[PDB]
């Protein structure tokens, strides 16, 4: 929260992981995890 | 290869700027002069439109002067606005070349009322008349009909000046002090708030990049020099606000984030905003007040943004009108009311004023022409004291008629239900003051075409170019009976005339008043009315 000078000099890293045996989608931010997190059945295709 | 050079708009401007100013120099030949003239016909040419508001901008305070400089930038804005018409007027604009702004358009319709005022006031010089000849027409071709300005008000403006009014010679009031202080104080809360938005603390120490001197220190500690620095422009603001006739009334009286936010959600009423911007401008005269006390030292080099306040920018307007919203709502909030037309859309519009003017100047020609048969009749003068308005009228109106109603007639036939221009209608009153110019028009020039002489047959050209402008339907229908009375008085008149013709023909009169009537009828009446005929059945 810095709405205040939203502008920020600082860059936003974030990171997408998959694992292709469970299934599982989950997602980081600048290394730190974010709470959102994906289930997707077998077989999917998903384009970055 | 100007064309394209909106990367270097500065450059270009910078550019035009000079040229200009050269033109505008002493110790210049002719020559000299002709070809500093044509580069800046020829750049203007080929830059976009876009590009020049700049140039339009200070041409808008050169040209209406109407003096001997005055000649070449009145036809550099002719070929412009006649090339650019589609850039103004259109709403889709110019192929490639966009719109207008609207700040564009303001000053396009500053610099048109200008010159028109100008030259009404000026004596005839057939060189002037002659430069705008080109005329108006094509500002007013470029600028649309329906155009209304934000702001309409009265300029009350005059080398250049900007001199505010103020009561620091009398004494100030002690309650007006405290004013001063409470909003010094409330600034300087704003002020904190600023901080807390921009996210810098408050530095005791000195460093470069934040160059916060170490006098940074709360209000608990600041040196009064600093205080009563920043205090004087206030006492100043307040002294003029109410030098200015503006009367500042405490509604009560009287025994942690600025309270007040500056919101720009709350809509402002439109009076209480033309009070905004006039107050900006007060705070842009005393900008250029201590401008100018500090050029007069230097004597030259004048700070080439010191214009307008409303004819500059808004980007540069924003700041002073903020700060004015921004004081005027802490007024109101506070209960310290400041106070002391807003004309309709329809007569804030463009064509309204000057058909206006049109039927103003129809009045004045009834009564010069009445004064010049008295004259005629019995003791002949041939001083002619209307001969100024006599030029005008003749000269510059009635081809600025015929180019207008010419261009802009689908606007004034134009309806709601049926649209024939691409844009735009005209209201149900400028079609009644279309017919009501057209009735008088006819009138003035009844039986007497050969006093109007050679600009008889432009006196008819305007006619028919008016009366195929003409919306009959809708005047007659829904219009006041002065104008339908009108408009029955020009049939009436147009029918006893034939009569009189018809049996002058027949012989019972020789066939003087019987020829009068006859070169009035064949020069300017059948031709007029078979036009309104073919007009109105179409």
């Amino acid at each position: 929260p810095g709405q205040q000078g939203r502008i920020s000099h600082t860059d936003l890293v974030i990171g997408c992981l998959v694992d292709l045996a469970t299934g599982l989608m989950t997602f980081t931010a600048n290394g730190k995890e974010s709470n959102t997190f994906f289930q997707v059945e077998p077989n999917t295709k998903l384009f970055p | 290869l100007f064309a394209g050079t909106e990367h270097r708009a500065i450059m270009v401007d910078s550019m035009l700027h000079t040229v200009y100013r050269l033109s505008r120099g002493r110790s210049l030949t002719k020559a000299q002069r002709d070809v500093i003239e044509d580069c800046l016909m020829a750049l203007c040419r080929y830059i976009r439109p876009s590009m020049l508001q700049h140039l339009l901008r200070r041409l808008v305070f050169d040209v209406p002067i109407l003096n001997e400089f005055a000649k070449m930038p009145l036809k550099l804005l002719t070929n412009h606005y006649e090339r650019c018409w589609k850039y103004y007027c259109l709403p889709t604009g110019w192929a490639n070349f966009g719109v207008t702004s609207e700040e564009e358009l303001h000053l396009t319709r500053k610099l048109f009322w200008g010159i028109f005022d100008s030259l009404a006031h000026k004596k005839y010089d057939q060189e002037l008349y002659r430069m705008a000849m080109p005329c108006l027409c094509a500002i007013a071709g470029a600028l649309p009909p329906d155009y209304v300005d934000a702001s309409y008000s009265s300029k009350a403006e005059k080398n250049f000046d900007p001199r505010p009014v103020e009561t620091l010679n009398v004494i100030i009031p002690e309650k007006l002090d405290s004013f001063i202080n409470k909003f010094a104080e409330y600034t300087h809360e704003k002020w904190a708030f600023d901080k807390i938005q921009n996210n810098w603390s408050y530095g005791e120490n000195v460093d470069e990049e934040l160059k916060t001197h170490p006098m940074l220190r709360p209000y608990k500690t600041f040196s009064e020099k600093d205080k009563e620095i920043y205090r004087w422009p206030i006492k100043e603001s307040l002294k003029a606000m109410i030098a200015w006739e503006w009367t500042i009334e405490k509604a009560r009286e009287g025994e942690y984030n600025p309270q007040p936010p500056d919101l720009s959600g709350v809509t402002l009423s439109r009076e209480l905003q033309a009070m905004a911007e006039q107050l900006a401008e007060n705070y842009h005269n005393t900008w250029g007040r201590k401008k100018k006390q500090e050029l007069e030292a230097k004597g030259g080099g004048t700070h080439p943004l010191l214009v307008p306040y409303d004819t500059l920018t808004a980007k540069e307007k924003a700041r002073d009108r903020e700060k004015a919203q921004e004081l005027l709502k802490f007024l109101q909030m506070n209960g310290y009311a400041v106070t002391r037309l807003d004309t309709s859309s329809i007569e804030k519009r463009f064509a309204f004023g000057f058909l206006q003017q049109l039927l103003r100047w129809m009045d004045i020609s009834q009564e010069f022409i009445a004064h010049l048969e008295a004259v005629v009749s019995s003791g002949r003068v041939e001083k002619s004291p209307h001969e100024q308005e006599i030029k005008f009228f003749a000269k510059i109106l009635l081809p600025l008629i015929n180019q207008y109603f010419t261009n802009h007639c689908l606007y004034f036939l134009s309806t709601p239900a049926k649209v024939l221009g691409s844009g735009g209608h005209a209201s149900n009153k400028e079609k009644e003051m279309i017919t009501s110019l057209f009735c008088k028009l006819a009138a003035l020039v009844r039986h007497r075409v050969s006093l109007f002489g050679t600009d008889a047959p432009a006196v008819v050209n305007c006619l028919h170019i008016l009366a195929r402008s003409l919306d009959a339907r809708t005047v007659m229908k829904s219009g006041p009976e002065i104008v339908k009375a009108g408009l029955r008085s020009f049939f009436e008149s147009a029918s006893e005339d034939i009569e009189k013709m018809v049996e002058n023909l027949r012989l019972g009169k020789v066939s003087k008043g019987v020829g009068q009537n006859l070169t009035y009828t064949t020069v300017a009446l059948l031709p007029v009315l078979t036009t309104l005929f073919q007009h109105i059945a179409q």
